[PDB]
């Protein structure tokens, strides 16, 4: 059929409403974009990981995952480029861009 | 529905920082700027002890 | 909790209780306290989509 694919799984609760997933959405949860940059000094690290502040995309929640979006969560560990579990392999991971 | 098609959510719960605020008892221009052009006593029963 | 009109509470270990409970988390959750002669200043998210 052509170039395999490769799925990466995330743990999510399963109390996370799927009205999101329904959109155009961040699979680590928390929407962490430069784009969304207020031209503070480090305003992106705290765009991406202040929970004391909420997600741009979906401003009433903090986060849709709490296991992804956080530093030092789950979905943190294995796909950050800092700490390359998933770096001796050459599969490509999908979510080490996010 | 917000400028998508995010589906967004009230739930009365979100109304507790309008109504819990300490303004709610505050009633002192309310029965006291009511109280010309005074109405006499329809015979009260359980207005008085 | 951002503009004040009104008297507060009496009970003060009320009144911190009822406050503090409101503006842990808000996006309109005012600043540390409010100044006397100011603005309550309205903490900034670092972004908006």
């Amino acid at each position: 059929h052509g170039q395999d694919a490769v799925c990466e799984f995330i743990a999510t609760p399963v109390a996370t409403d799927i009205n999101y997933f329904r959109r155009p959405c961040n699979p680590r949860g928390r929407a962490a974009g430069g784009v969304y940059a207020g031209d503070k000094e480090g305003d992106v690290i705290a765009l991406m990981y202040d929970h004391g502040q909420s997600d741009p995309a979906r401003p009433f929640a903090a986060t849709a995952n709490p296991w992804a979006s956080q530093r030092f969560s789950y979905g943190d560990l294995l796909y950050n480029g800092a700490y390359h579990l998933n770096g001796a392999s050459p599969v490509l991971s999908p979510c080490f861009k996010f | 529905w917000g400028k998508d098609h995010q589906v967004l959510r009230l739930s009365m719960e979100n109304a507790v920082g309008t109504v819990c605020h300490p303004s709610l008892m505050n009633i002192d221009a309310a029965v006291g700027g009511v109280n010309h052009d005074p109405v006499e006593a329809a015979n009260p029963y359980g207005a008085y002890v | 909790y951002l503009g004040r009109g009104a008297p507060p509470l009496l009970d003060n270990a009320a009144a911190v209780y009822l406050r503090n409970a409101v503006v842990a988390g808000n996006r309109l959750g005012p600043a540390q306290p409010l100044p006397v002669f100011g603005c309550a200043q309205v903490p900034r998210r670092a972004g908006m989509d």
